[PDB]
């Protein structure tokens, strides 16, 4: 019983290892929850410089 | 008015001292000028608690 028992055990171990590598693979994940013109984006960015900075 | 002058000359060098913080300008902060084009401060949320 003890040795069958434990042929069990890593047939079990084996399914699961399967089972975890395809999972793996597959990563699983949740789903996500305008372009810019550099000019207006510059003149902003230093204008914020002197409030931004200490 | 010797002393007047001492101190009067102190008062103008702050004074400069201050235009002149006035008159440098530093590197833009592109980072919070990009999070604002998407209109929130992406910065100030994730951060908070």
């Amino acid at each position: 019983i003890s040795s069958l028992l434990k042929q069990d055990k890593e047939l079990d171990l084996q399914i699961q290892d399967c089972m975890r590598e395809m999972t793996s693979i597959y990563d699983t994940h949740l789903p996500k929850t305008q372009k810019v013109n550099a000019e207006t984006l510059l003149d902003y960015g230093r204008k914020l410089s002197k409030f931004s900075s200490a | 008015g010797q002393k007047f002058c001492f101190q009067n000359l102190v008062h103008v060098l702050q004074d400069i001292r201050y235009q002149l913080s006035f008159a440098r300008l530093r590197n833009s902060d592109l980072v919070t000028a990009l999070d604002i084009l998407s209109t929130g401060t992406s910065l100030r949320l994730a951060n908070a608690p």
